[PDB]
RNA sequence: GGAUGCGAUCAUACCAGCACUAAGGCAUCGGAUCCCGUCAGAACUCCGAAGUUAAGCGUGCUUGGGCGAGAGUAGUACAAGGAUGGGUGACCUCUUGGGAAGUCCUCGUGUUGCAUUCCC
RNA sequence: GCAGGUGUCCUAAGAUGAGCUCAACGAGAACAGAAAUCUCGUGUGGAACAAAAGGGUAAAAGCUCGUUUGAUUCUGAUUUCCAGUACGAAUACGAACCGUGAAAGCGUGGCCUAUCGAUCCUUUAGACUUCGGAGUUUGAAGCUAGAGGUGUCAGAAAAGUUACCACAGGGAUUACUGGCUUGUGGCAGCCAAGCGUUCAUAGCGACGUUGCUUUUUGAUCCUUCGAUGUCGGCUCUUCCUAUCAUUGCGAAGCAGAAUUCACCAAGUGUUGGAUUGUUCACCCACCAAUAGGGAACGUGAGCUGGGUUUAGACCGUCGUGAGACAG
RNA sequence: GGCGCGGCUGCUUCGGUGAGCCGUGCCAUCGGGUGCUCCAAGUGGGCCAUUUUUGGUAAGCAGAACUGGCGAUGCG
RNA sequence: UAUAGGGGCGAAAGACUAAUCGAACCAUCUAGUAGCUGGUUCCCUCCGAAGUUUCCCUCAGGAUAGCUGGAGCCCCGA
RNA sequence: AGGAGUCUGACAUGCGUGCGAGUCGACGGGUUCUGAAACCUGGGAUGCGCAAGGAAGCUGACGAGCGGGAGGCCCUCACGGGCCGCACCGCUGGCCGACCCUGAUCUUCUGUGAAGGGUUCGAGUUGGAGCACGCCUGUCGGGACCCGAAAGAUGGUGAACUA
């Protein structure tokens, strides 16, 4: 049987979630709600990744601690930080460095892991209670 | 009519006795505890109400899985129709039966290694089977459970009642 | 005749040579191993030949990490056989040596591996060096991992229960 | 199909194969729901020689092969015992050690139709027909069978 | 039809005790108002006179059967509990009293 | 050889009938102020020995009707597999593997596990 | 398909523990028959358990008595639901929390075998979350859980006519011819109670029983719905035999004689009219007698066109009405 | 599968026990009829015979069960 | 020479409005939409059906298993 | 003679190939042939990934074997066992958020946060991935293999027929 309407299956995706079943993800509300303006975007990075691109990451300085432990601000290592709100620090997996990571946010199990002699440092706009008083200073980056 | 399985119908020996097991059963079964790997029996007292199956079950044997309070877990396989799975049954031990079978049989392998020990330290049969046993690795054992549980979801009984 | 001889007709036919190997140069070695192998010891080369033929839910990456836990020394330092491909996914200071054989290695992992010791081999070269391969550990898949197995068509797929 | 299945379980694949069974009453219990769809019984000793002769045919680790001269002097497996035609046949029929396994067989005998046919088929040894147990009417029956 | 206490003894759901106190049972309904719901959705899609699916007022409708329909609130407390389904219909209340045993009057 | 406590096998453990736990290894029995209780110590129950073996508990026997179990006596019904086997037909039938049943005889008016452990 | 139940009713018709054990029959009690009540004896599941059926159970699960609240909250392994599919339901836990109870324990709703409702919304419960410079009130939005409609019960908001019709299809399904069946119908055999003054069998013949036909009716749904022209009639050919007459027969309650029943037998005959569309049938005179039954109810590429059976219309009946009727 | 050694645990008297767990050693008539994954098909309307049926006088009836065939299977 | 499409005109039948009327004709939307009927064009090979079960405004369909088949991967089973 | 699986999107796949914890390139310019197009390059675009939960705050570890069973070695070699060892599946249990409970050190605005357990849900290891195009196959879609009805709607053209 065909006339692609009698053996098909039917026309449109419809008879699936009443009556007929399996299938899409169906019967919706639930949540719904911010709308389309305050809304996202936190950029999320794990410490390991920075660790693979310490020894290959020759634009980020070496510092207080030996040539391959150094200082990098995470906001200058990640993609698409720009068109984010904030820089995260994300603690899957290990380090085995003795890195000092600059952040707009981090985990307590994020310092917590690489506690393995660091520095890890809050940006400005990390608290985000902090003064801008009028003022002048601190600021975001841009970059397409 | 749609079918069913109407869980309590079509009852008589499922539920009624013979005149000879009428009346109150003895608490020594409904005292009764088993151990793990047991083999036992479902089969109801009709003249106990509670702790039951549903009778569908009833003369199949179960291999005793764990224990909740005061009711057992027994695994059984149901039978019959297409690619059917390992199911677990919640009876307590008024319905459980321990199997005479199994003791039986255990006696029996004993009586056989009595032998097998007093054969290999002065005596000759078989040679054959001696030359298994001895380089096995063994164990325990769910691989082979599930071994078991996939081709007894059967093949060709299937087909063939699959359309008559 | 029987009914259970035409069900023996009905057996597989694994069998294959794939639909295409573009590439010549994996075309060649693919039917290599049928000379070599009932020509030598090398079941492994027998192994890596099916698994070279066949499909894509068959042909694997391995991670230097993947390698580096699980060559751990104890078997010791032998020849790691990668059917498919490494991939350059793990910073330890990996390996502690290798000779590892591949068909292919990503770039980054031929320099993180050679610069640990041994050699990134070739097939072929593992074939000429190693004919009858042994003290050969074949390692490993996946397409046989946790994604996918079943786990498709959108949201899925679930532990299972229902899906 | 039940019987069909037991048919194959003895292996017996098309019309016209054959295979030898042991001594048993629980292997006639089995063979008793085969009953109507068979003939059995003993050969003797020339008619199974002059039967593993004639349709024997050769083992897994090749094809078949056959049981023809060279075949079973020279080839042929074998661990319990020397496997060759002759001392096979006493073997099997003597029936002692590892020799219910030694039949196994390479595997079912392909019978020619029986030369001047049976009487008929729908019936059992008692009215004259072929089906059924009989020792002196199957070595009459494997020698038609040639 | 039902003697309900409409005094009673119960468990508390609520975390401020986590255990056992007096509950008092009573019936209910409101509905809303103020708009914002469905109310909200009919009144602006309406779209030519139409209410549409503001019916499903009717069919004309009737088959009678409940469950039990309470709210049980603490008289020293105040957090208190409704309760799960079985089948009642119908159900009554007062101050109950009784189903009174025993009688001889 | 065994009465007294707690139980297993739960129609071989009954209905009925005839001897026996017993001069210091029981129940009937007596006091009921009493705990306890009832309407009322009758039951219930604190207390307890004068009687009793007469019982109940239970011990030797009685098969009588009951029945488990079995022995002969009814291979009869019934049914699985297979038949160009018969019969107008409902139906029968051979073969292959199986086979209750009523009567009579019989065994049986217990058996078993833990206790307190006793007169000889 | 047989048989019959549930869409309720219950804070005691639940829980537990101590304590008791029947229904019922005989015997006894002035009056009381319905007579309870009170007593004794016998009394094993026949009683009792709200409710079908069924099955279960005797210091109970049944009875009696007191107390009690667990018909508490939250969670669920798993069975049923369904072999993997939801709500429901069960069968247990653990966590929290109580009871009774000597306590061990029992208690996760109703002797058991298990006794119902998603989805938006609304309702409330508890705590907490949240609504875009800060700051503060108001509501909103929301998680988790329970109750309010769906008995078209795995969930629509919901009456008819068409004979003015139309369309896609179906012989998947009717009327209808055919085919199967043959209860119904027609006819027969057997048996022979019985009646015929007496006499079963001149004749008549019940009950019961076995058949044959396929020509009434019923049943079925095999055949056709890209089409099988309807009833009745007419004319025209042919046939069957269960024969109405005629030929030849047998019996008689065959004196003649009209006859009565039956045998063989299909060659030839079997009509003309009055009412009705009628088939059928009623009636009239006829006649030797005016037989029945098939051939696609023989017969519309023959006829006819009265009925049936379109569109118009009336009456009666029904319907608020359109409109309907085996009128 | 069975045993021993050693640790840890449980439920149920400051009480008795096994079972579970882990670790370590020891000792033991058939014959590929076959597992798992992805993606797809007509369906998602049958028939008959045999056996056992239930309704129906019955039916080339209706409606099940158990099976073999037709459908989709030639050839005699 | 008026009156034009649920409108006209009708001494009203659903009559009549250019051979078309219980709603004219034309062109367009438009390649409507059809759980329905029909048809769908080269060779061969390996295996080879289902006409069943739950749900479903469901029974001329969907849906989901059941019945199949390919393609890969591995080395028990009566 | 004409006459029916078309077209490409999405979502899921099969088969293949390049790089592989990112890959991925428009648009401009630069430049030949060519209306084409190509090549370099900034690299748009910021997917799917790289890890997750959930209303919302905001938080966020990767160690283990056990069994079967690939294979090497030791040996000792007719046999043969012992060890590791990882594929892969089955089986075990801890963790990371969410819920619920106990929370030290203590900070002492305020609350963060070691230890430990229950519970389901999703996640992480021995269950570690992709992207990209091509070629496939499906689904849904747009006329959706093709034909096939009566229709309903809009705007015009008809009273030369007929009322």
């Amino acid at each position: 049987m065909t006339t692609r309407f009698k053996k098909n299956r039917k026309k449109r995706g419809h008879v699936s979630a009443g009556h007929g079943r399996i299938g899409k993800h169906r019967k919706h509300p639930g949540g719904r709600g911010n709308a389309g303006g305050m809304h996202h975007h936190r950029i999320l990075f794990d410490k390991y990744h920075p660790g693979y691109f310490g020894k290959v990451g020759m634009r980020y300085f070496h510092r207080l601690s030996n040539r391959f432990h150094c200082p990098a601000v995470n906001v200058e290592r990640l993609w698409s930080m720009v068109p984010a709100e904030a820089g995260a620090g994300a603690g899957k997996a290990p380090v085995i460095d003795v890195t000092q990571f600059g952040y707009t946010k981090v985990l307590g199990k994020g310092m917590l892991p690489p506690e393995r002699p660091i520095v890890v440092k809050a940006k400005l706009i990390s608290k985000v209670a902090e003064k801008k008083i009028k003022a002048a200073g601190g600021a975001v980056l841009l970059t397409a | 009519m749609p079918a069913g399985h109407g869980l309590r119908s079509r009852t008589r020996d499922l539920f009624a006795r013979p005149f000879r097991k009428k009346g109150y059963i003895p608490l020594t079964t409904y005292l009764r505890t088993y151990k793990v790997g047991e083999h036992v029996d479902v089969k109801v007292n009709g003249a106990v109400h509670k702790g039951m199956p549903h009778k569908f079950y009833h003369g199949r044997t179960g291999r005793v899985w764990n224990v909740t309070k005061r009711a057992i877990g027994v695994e059984i396989n149901k039978q019959v129709g297409n690619r059917i799975i390992k199911k677990r049954i919640h009876v307590r031990v008024e319905h459980v039966q321990p199997s005479r079978c199994n003791e039986e049989f255990l006696q029996r392998k004993l009586n056989n290694d009595k032998l097998k020990a007093e054969a290999k330290a002065r005596g000759e049969v078989i040679s054959t089977k001696r030359q298994p046993a001895g380089p096995k690795p063994g164990f325990m054992v769910e691989g082979t459970t599930i071994e078991t549980v996939t081709p007894i979801p059967y093949d060709v009984v299937n087909d063939l009642k699959g359309g008559y | 005749m029987g009914i259970d001889l035409v069900a023996g007709g009905r057996n597989k036919r694994t069998k294959r040579v794939a639909p295409k190997s573009d590439d010549v140069y994996l075309k060649l070695l693919v039917k290599l191993y049928r000379f070599l192998v009932r020509r030598t010891k090398s079941k492994f080369n027998a192994v890596i030949l099916k698994r070279l033929f066949m499909s894509k839910t068959n042909r694997p990456p391995l991670s230097m990490r993947r390698l580096s836990n699980f060559m751990k020394g104890k078997e010791e330092k032998n020849i790691a056989v990668v059917v498919g491909t490494i991939t350059d996914d793990m910073r330890i200071q990996e390996v502690p040596a290798m000779k590892v054989t591949a068909l292919r290695f990503t770039e980054t992992a031929r320099a993180r591996i050679i610069n640990a010791g041994g050699e990134c081999l070739t097939f072929d070269q593992l074939a000429l060096r190693a004919p009858t391969g042994e003290n050969t550990i074949l390692l490993r898949g996946p397409k046989n991992a946790r994604e996918a197995v079943r786990h498709f068509g959108k949201a899925p797929g679930v532990p299972h229960s229902h899906t | 199909p039940k019987t069909k299945k037991i048919l194959q379980l003895l292996r017996l694949r098309q019309i016209f194969n054959g295979v030898f069974l042991k001594v048993n009453k629980a292997t006639i219990n089995m063979l008793r729901r085969v009953e109507p769809y068979v003939t059995y019984g003993y050969p003797n000793l020339k008619s199974v020689r002059e039967l593993i002769y004639k349709r024997g045919y050769g083992k897994l680790n090749k094809q078949r092969i056959p049981l023809a001269n060279n075949k079973v002097i020279e080839e042929g497996l074998g661990k319990h015992n020397i496997i060759c035609i002759e001392d096979l046949v006493h073997e099997i029929l003597t029936v002692g050690p590892h020799f219910k396994e030694a039949n196994n067989f390479l595997w079912p005998f392909k019978l020619k139709a029986p030369l001047g046919g049976l009487k008929k088929k729908r019936n059992h040894y008692v009215e004259g027909g072929d089906a059924g147990n009989r020792e002196n009417y199957i070595n009459q029956l494997v020698r038609r069978m040639n | 039809m039902v003697n309900v206490p409409k005094t009673k003894k119960t468990y508390c759901k609520n975390k401020e005790c986590r255990k056992h106190t007096l509950h008092k049972v009573t019936q209910y309904k409101k509905g809303k108002d103020s708009l914002s719901a469905q109310g909200k959705r009919r009144y602006d899609r309406k779209q030519s006179g139409y209410g549409g699916q503001t019916k499903p007022v009717f069919h004309k409708k009737a088959k009678t059967t409940k469950k039990i329909v309470l709210k049980l609130q603490c008289q020293s407390c105040k957090h208190y509990s409704q309760h799960p389904i079985k089948r009642c219909k119908h159900f009554e209340i007062g101050g109950d009293k009784k189903g009174k045993g025993t009688s001889l009057f």
